[PDB]
């Protein structure tokens, strides 16, 4: 299934992902197609804070849904 | 004194217990903006009295500081006296002197301990220049210290003292009815505007959308709120 990753700028990345995938997985697959490592990524489900271990499943997290991407960058 | 800091990390968690460390008490806290429109600013909470904003100094940038720069200096421009403003010059101290921006221009509005590190600050340099605040901070050793022990929190590990940064912080305000940006980098803050206590935070994010468009090629860029808890 497709799931949508807005940035702050506005950009949608779109990712191919199963339920079963782990945030730690959706990372992942946000650094191949960014290159954002994922150290530097903070995921958000209305106004929920993703944790790396568990799936998106534990989320209620279902095709075509959005996820926020905050970016912990150091200035 | 050419002193050299570590880059802090745009994380609420950082920046809260940076304040609370200061002396500031919680009634005030840094939140993630997820997005700029209505529905995500939405979920911010309110009031916001300032925004900090992460964004790229690259060199499309350069090129529009330089221009902006001249332009405000030859066209002019209206900043009250009220604005608190402090020079950067050390090099990667830009968070805080964004967090003493957000703070010192809502000060205030702020609840803090008896003997807290940032109130004594800004008490000490409310009446110095913007240069002598820039002085008084190389001296000013509980701000270094706590900086240094917040520079290594965070989702990220802390980068080498040399390595180069190209992201900086600025602080967005709302001062006497104008929208003022404050970036100790720059001569002087910059007006971009009226604003009021209300629509701070939506002012302050269609000037955050003024820098992106400039840099179409970035996503790197973070703000944070500081809202009412
Ligand atoms: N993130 C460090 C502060 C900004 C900076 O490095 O100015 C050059
Ligand atoms: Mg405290
Ligand atoms: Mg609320
Ligand atoms: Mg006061």
């Amino acid at each position: 299934m497709q799931i949508f990753v807005k940035t702050l700028t506005g950009k949608t990345i779109t990712l191919e992902v199963e339920p079963s995938d782990t945030i730690e997985n959706v990372k992942a697959k946000i650094q191949d197609k960014e290159g954002i490592p994922p150290d530097q990524q903070r995921l958000i489900f209305a106004g929920k804070q993703l944790e790396d271990g568990r799936t998106l499943s534990d989320y209620n997290i279902q095709k075509e849904s959005t996820l926020h991407l905050v970016l912990r960058l150091r200035g | 004194e050419g002193q050299r800091w570590l880059p802090l990390e745009a994380n609420p968690e950082v920046t809260n217990q940076f304040l609370k460390q200061l002396g500031l008490h919680p009634n005030w806290q840094f939140v993630d903006v997820y997005g700029m429109d209505p529905e995500l600013l939405s979920m911010v909470p309110r009031p916001v009295c300032a925004v900090l904003l992460l964004f790229p100094i690259t060199e499309k940038y350069e090129v529009f500081r330089t221009e902006e720069e001249e332009k405000i200096k030859s066209q002019g421009q209206d900043v009250t006296s009220s604005v608190y403003f402090m020079k950067q010059t050390i090099s990667n101290a830009c968070g805080t002197i964004g967090l003493i921006h957000a703070i010192a221009n809502n000060k205030d509005k702020m609840h803090f301990e008896s003997g807290s590190t940032l109130k004594k600050f800004l008490e000490e340099s409310v009446s110095m220049s913007p240069e002598e605040r820039a002085r008084y901070l190389e001296n000013y050793d509980a701000i270094r210290v706590t900086h240094e022990t917040s520079a290594h929190e965070g989702q990220t590990e802390a980068p080498s003292i040399d390595e180069k940064v190209d992201l900086h912080f600025i602080a967005l305000v709302h001062v006497d009815g104008h929208l003022y940006e404050l970036d100790g980098r720059k001569p002087f803050p910059i007006n971009h505007g009226e604003t009021s206590d209300e629509t701070l935070l939506e002012d302050a994010i269609e000037v955050c959308k003024k820098f992106m468009e400039r840099d179409p090629d970035e996503l790197r860029f973070n703000a944070i709120a500081l809202s009412a808890a």
